[PDB]
């Protein structure tokens, strides 16, 4: 029916607004990002534009970034890091100048929830990396390193430290080194999720 | 700082210990009386006819 | 706040045409769905036109289907062509949004004097006037041609309170729901066919008259209108 | 004197379990050993609600059995008409990390809450038509995980910083707090009178709480891992506590201790939601294991499996006249069993 | 003329 | 009947090519269709089987055109609908497969653009685009077919041929094999520059086996259709030809059994899919 009609038609009106909702939210890449407290995250986020989870929404070459610092939820992840799953990449700031950072990314890598996720790592803080060589041998760090105490060498080190903690063949982690006085951030991003969304789209398609 | 939380964890489990303690074999008791004395109006346990089913 | 203001009415010649925009303001209009009901000056309610959320179904009352048009910047409009002499009234605007639970005819508007130079659900108010006294129980009665019960469990009778010289209060939706705003004195009874609105503890504020309405199929039929008057 | 009120601490708990133990004269299943078992109980999915674009992560229902709200992490809020499979609502949010929402007893209000700490309350009976945030409470500094309308006023939230909070959603403020769980509190479910509630943390405990004096009047701990699901029993002298230890427990106000335990060999997926039956016989537990287990809660044996959704169910839940029980899942598909 | 065809051509 | 070796061994392709084209067809349809979702990758898959099944249940039409050495038992409307409708299906699969490769290869090459502009709806415009231009190309098919007896029985059959095979040859062989193979090569190409040289050992085998089971489905049919406009018939080079044709039709027809097991059934998640709705 009598005004049920109406009612129906009230939910088919609504129905349709959820799809195009759905149809615009499909477009944004989502990314989480994580890593050690004070290990170069604001930095990053303060630095491509824009309390419980901080996003930061931007635009870079056609592509939304939809990109969610969940660094203020003092708890246990395993309770909320399911909400995550579907995040085109897992952006990892580590400061060098600066064992933890590893356990970290060795729980985050091997989660199984981000089995499929592919990691786009950043190594912050480069040049206080290599004043504090200059400074302090890398040895103190890592008991097992045995080489030669230069920036390049150390810090090559340090990228396979944390390249090593992954096993899953279906993942890459990308690993960039950042002095913080740079704005090539965004486009590490870009290139990196533009690989990923190749990548999971010839999954999609059974061709990978 | 901790003496307090201690002294706080101390005051609560006296004040749990401090509880009336029924035994066992009663609170299951009630709970079978409850379970028999609803079974008769309990939609799910015996599915109704779909005359009276409003999902059908 | 909630404000339906319509505007448009006037002195029009036999066989012309005008048009009555409703300005709707304090509520989201897109999502209700908008009816136009006139009123003759000596008669009562009459359904005219209704547009629905999105301007999906139309639907137009007998006596109005090809002549008028009804269209919804949060306005309403009824496109009329070839009025006739019967077509003087006085037009509200209603909102009418529809869901479970919703309350469809809550609000009507002020209205506009617009003074021109066969299967439909019959519902008869028998009794057209009523003497009553403050402080009295009064009971209005209303009947349907056909049952207004449907297989889901709703009957669709709708109770509305026009006072002297006001617009129509909504004050029984389906017939036992008490509207929103209303006092608890207002209660709704009724079995199919037959219905019973009851007032206890008559007041000052009460007196008008008092219109039946069926929304079970369109056109909705409105009652003649059982008036109640003070002493 | 800290190693003299820890040693006082340890002997009251000794105290606590001897109490706990001189009462437990017999089990549960030694008393009901004895009745008739329900056998196989087939439930066919009614009506499937197909409205939500990802994970469904909570539901509940009207008290009228008819409406449910259901909360993903699409951003939307939708209330359900389960009979006609109608939208009524649909509520866009603000944060789309949603974990939680609740339906108001008398239906004016629905709450949610989420990664944000904050919970929402929204006005469905909004006179200017569409649903308006009438309040959003903000006092935690952790994920909400549940929040349950005490009435049209208060609601009681419970939160990742091991905090439950009671309001006072006029004024938006924390009329109690209730502290004393030691990790995330991730369950919550109020007693049929609302006098009294408990919640399942994260430290596989679940503490009495009541709502009017603000303490814990007990504390029932005999699961190994998180708890993440909470009933009452429909006297409301008993509730379950559903864990990711792949058990439901069972447990006694008045007795202080568990019941039965529901538990399967072949069952290894963590709980997720846990509801009871109108006469509290039947246990019905979601699991990460894409289905859900009705229980008997007597003879704590199965009584049948409520397959049929693609990804972890994550919320149960029966109505109040107990027609139906709904379930939400993963897959952003709600189903209506009965 | 007629070039009998079989089905799919 | 007639066991030839022509025509037997078609008749054993043929029944082959029902009998496990039905129930593969069948399983993937009803998978794709309710027990999994509607994503992108999964909407040309739906209408590819859907094409394949409606080739399947027209197949046995094939049977008895074999069966009975011609001589069409039914109506002139019969011979002009269900001769059109063969095809149709036929190649509504041809074209549903340039698509799947057209998407593979965009998918790779535009993927800022397949994100962005690349939705459920888009595919289904496609597809219906697809089914469209299927049942234009079936119009030089729906005009032609007429029926005289010129014999002890009403053989049916029929500008009026070379247009239409030129036309058929080109848009159903030529650009298919030519767009299949410039983006199975394309993105095989792509494979070699990072993160896919694991890959490509692999990706390779499923783009050479798709597009050489597409060709050795689809080149004797082509083959043989242009061969017959410059053969004669009422000669042995061309009654040969004639013999050998069935043979040719049922192995496009086979591709719509074959095609399930190359398209649908590589998707180790619809495997598992299908795995799980198969049991009970």
């Amino acid at each position: 029916s009598a005004e049920e009609r109406a009612a129906l038609e009230r939910s088919k009106a609504i129905e349709k607004n959820l799809k195009e909702d759905g149809i615009s939210a499909a477009k944004d890449v989502k990314l989480l990002l994580l890593g050690a407290d004070n290990s170069g995250k604001s930095t990053i986020v303060k630095q491509m534009k824009i309390t419980g989870i901080v996003e930061t929404h931007f635009t870079f070459k056609n592509l939304h970034f939809r990109l969610f610092d969940v660094g203020g939820q003092r708890s246990e992840r395993k309770k909320w890091i399911h909400c995550f799953e579907d995040v085109t990449a897992i952006i990892f700031c580590v400061d060098l100048s600066d064992h933890e950072s590893l356990m970290l990314f060795d729980s985050i890598c091997n989660n199984k929830f981000f089995i499929d996720t592919s990691i786009i790592l950043f190594l912050n803080k480069k040049d206080l990396f290599g004043e504090k060589i200059k400074k302090s041998p890398l040895t103190i760090c890592f008991p097992e390193y045995t080489g030669p105490n230069t920036y390049e060498d150390a810090a090559a080190y340090i990228q396979a430290q944390f390249e090593s903690k992954n096993r899953s063949p279906n993942k890459e982690i990308y690993c960039h080194m950042t002095c913080a006085t740079d704005t090539n951030n965004a486009q590490v991003i870009f290139d990196a999720v533009t690989d990923i969304i190749i990548a999971n789209n010839l999954r999609g398609c059974g061709l990978y | 700082a901790s003496i307090a939380q201690a002294r706080k964890l101390v005051e609560q489990l006296k004040m749990e210990a401090n509880i009336d303690r029924i035994k066992v074999s009663k609170a299951a008791a009630d709970l079978m009386a409850y379970c028999e004395a609803h079974a008769k109006e309990d939609p799910l346990l015996t599915p109704v006819p779909a005359s009276e089913n409003p999902f059908r | 706040d909630v404000q339906l203001v319509e505007s448009g009415g006037g002195l029009v010649q036999p066989g012309g045409s005008r048009k009555l925009s409703c300005s709707a303001s304090g509520f989201a209009f897109s999502s209700f769905g908008m009816h136009w009901v006139r009123q003759a000056p000596e008669k009562g309610l009459e359904w005219v036109a209704y547009i629905s959320s999105g301007s999906g179904t139309i639907y137009y009352a007998d006596t109005v289907k090809g002549r008028f048009t009804i269209s919804r910047k949060n306005t309403l409009f009824l496109q009329m062509t070839s009025l006739r002499s019967e077509d003087t009234a006085m037009y509200y605007c209603v909102r009418s949004i529809y869901y479970y639970g919703s309350s469809p005819f809550d609000f009507w508007g002020q209205g506009t004097t617009l003074t021109v130079s066969g299967s439909d659900i019959v519902m008869t108010q028998a009794t057209s006037s009523v003497p009553v006294t403050p402080g009295e129980s009064v009971s209005i009665s209303c009947r349907s041609s056909k049952s207004l019960l449907h297989s889901n469990g709703n009957t669709y009778l709708y109770w509305f309170l026009q006072r002297p010289g006001q617009s129509p209060q909504l004050l029984i939706y389906r017939m036992s729901n008490l509207a929103s705003g209303v006092p608890d004195r207002f209660s709704g009874s009724g079995s199919g066919t037959a219905f019973t609105l009851t007032i206890s503890r008559l007041e000052a504020e009460d007196v008008g008259v008092y219109y039946c309405m069926q929304h079970l199929e369109y056109p909705l039929t409105f009652g003649a209108g059982t008036k109640l008057e003070l002493k | 004197e800290l190693d003299q009120l820890r040693q006082e601490a340890e002997q009251l708990k000794n105290q606590i379990r001897d109490a706990r133990k001189a009462c437990a004269d017999a089990t549960l299943s030694q008393i009901t050993n004895n009745i008739d078992p329900v056998g196989r109980i087939q439930m066919r999915t009614r009506r499937t609600l197909r409205g939500h674009l990802a994970k469904i992560y909570a539901m509940h229902w009207g008290t009228d059995s008819r409406l449910l709200v259901s909360a993903s992490q699409d951003g939307k809020l939708i209330i359900w008409d389960s009979y006609t499979t109608n939208k009524v609502h649909a509520i866009p949010l603000r944060s789309s990390w949603v974990m939680t929402c609740a339906y108001a007893p008398s239906g004016n209000y629905v709450a949610c809450g989420g990664l944000d700490n904050i919970c929402s309350i929204y006005n469905l009976k909004t006179r200017e038509g569409n649903v308006r945030v009438s309040r959003e409470l903000a006092g935690h500094t952790g994920y909400l995980s549940c929040c349950r309308f005490l009435d049209d006023n208060q609601i009681v939230t419970s939160s990742g910083d091991t905090t439950c909070a009671l309001w006072d959603i006029e004024t938006g403020q924390q009329t109690t707090t209730f502290t004393g769980h030691t990790g995330d509190v991730m369950s919550l479910s109020l007693a049929p009178d609302t006098r009294l509630f408990v919640s399942g943390a994260c430290d596989a405990s679940a503490k009495l709480w009541d709502v009017r004096e603000g303490m814990c009047r007990q504390t029932f701990t005999g699961h190994e891992s998180d708890i993440n699901a909470i009933c009452f029993f429909p006297n409301g002298n008993a509730f379950a506590t559903g864990s990711d230890d792949a058990t439901c427990r069972l447990f006694d106000l008045r007795a202080d201790q568990e019941l039965m335990t529901y538990s399967h060999d072949n069952i290894i997926c963590g709980i997720t939601s846990v509801s009871f039956s109108k006469s509290g016989r039947l246990l019905l537990a979601g699991y990460d294991d894409f289905n859900c287990n009705v229980w008997d809660a007597l003879k704590a044996d199965r009584a049948g499996v409520l397959a049929g959704h693609d990804n972890r169910v994550s919320c149960l839940g029966v109505t109040d006249d107990g027609m139906a029980v709904a379930t939400g899942s993963w897959d952003s598909f709600l189903k209506i069993w009965n | 003329s007629f070039k009998p065809m079989p089905l799919x051509r | 009947p007639w066991n030839e070796p022509p025509v037997i061994l078609s008749m054993v392709i043929l029944s082959l090519t029902f009998l496990l084209g039905l129930p593969g067809n069948g399983l993937v349809l009803w998978v794709a269709g309710l027990k999994m979702q509607r994503t992108v990758n999964t909407i040309w898959f739906l209408h590819l089987t859907l094409a394949d099944l409606l080739c399947c249940l027209s197949l046995p039409f094939s049977l008895a055109h074999l069966a009975l050495q011609g001589q069409w038992p039914y109506g002139r409307f019969l011979c002009k609908l269900i001769p059109s409708i063969i095809v149709l299906n036929m190649f509504a699969s041809v074209f549903l497969l340039t698509a799947i490769s057209l998407d593979r290869c965009l998918v790779v090459f535009k993927p800022i653009w397949c994100q962005n502009h690349r939705n459920v709806g888009m595919a289904c415009s496609i597809c219906g685009c697809i089914w469209v231009v299927a049942f234009v190309m079936c119009i030089p098919v729906f005009v032609y077919r007429e029926i005289f007896t010129t014999d002890n029985h009403n053989r049916c059959g029929y500008t009026p041929l070379v247009a239409i095979t030129i036309t058929r040859l080109v848009v159903g062989f030529l650009l298919p094999s030519v767009i299949m193979i410039a983006c199975y090569s394309f993105i095989v190409f792509r494979m070699q520059r990072g993160r896919f040289a694991k890959s490509q050992s692999k990706t390779f085998r499923v783009a050479v086996v798709v597009v050489a089971v597409f060709l050795v489905c689809w080149t004797p049919y082509h083959i043989f259709g242009v061969l017959s406009l410059l053969t004669d018939p009422e000669t042995p080079l061309g009654k040969t030809l004639m013999s050998w044709d069935h043979v040719c039709i049922a192995l496009a027809s086979a591709n719509s059994c074959f095609n399930p097991f190359l398209y649908a059934l590589l998707g180790k998640d619809f495997r598992k899919k299908a795995r799980q709705s198969i049991q009970g």
